[PDB]
């Protein structure tokens, strides 16, 4: 879920800022012969504040 | 807390206390972090 954070802030700057708080795995794998993976991951818990 | 009171009211009242505090507090925190890391590569455990 996206939490956001609204920074209304007239002469110019709309920080309609949001951000998910959600549990994700982002993934880059590179696979070697014996079936097996170097990978980059992003693994990351966020939750609501 | 620590309040000790002599009183005398019939006679006079006349209040003699000695009032005293001792407090101890220990907090011991220990916490490990293990991160699994490629080679000359950064990785990095954040849990807060």
């Amino acid at each position: 879920s996206e939490v956001p954070y609204q920074e209304a802030s007239s002469s110019g700057a709309t920080s309609t800022s949001f951000k998910e708080a959600a549990l994700s795995l982002e993934v880059t794998p590179q696979i070697t012969p014996d079936n097996r993976i170097i990978v980059e991951v992003k693994v990351t818990k966020d939750a609501p504040d | 807390s620590g309040i000790g009171i002599g009183f005398i009211t019939d006679n006079i009242i006349l209040d003699l206390q000695l009032s005293a505090m001792e407090k101890t507090g220990n907090g011991e925190i220990v916490s490990q972090p293990k991160v699994v890391t490629s080679d000359k590569e950064t990785a990095k455990i954040l849990k807060g």
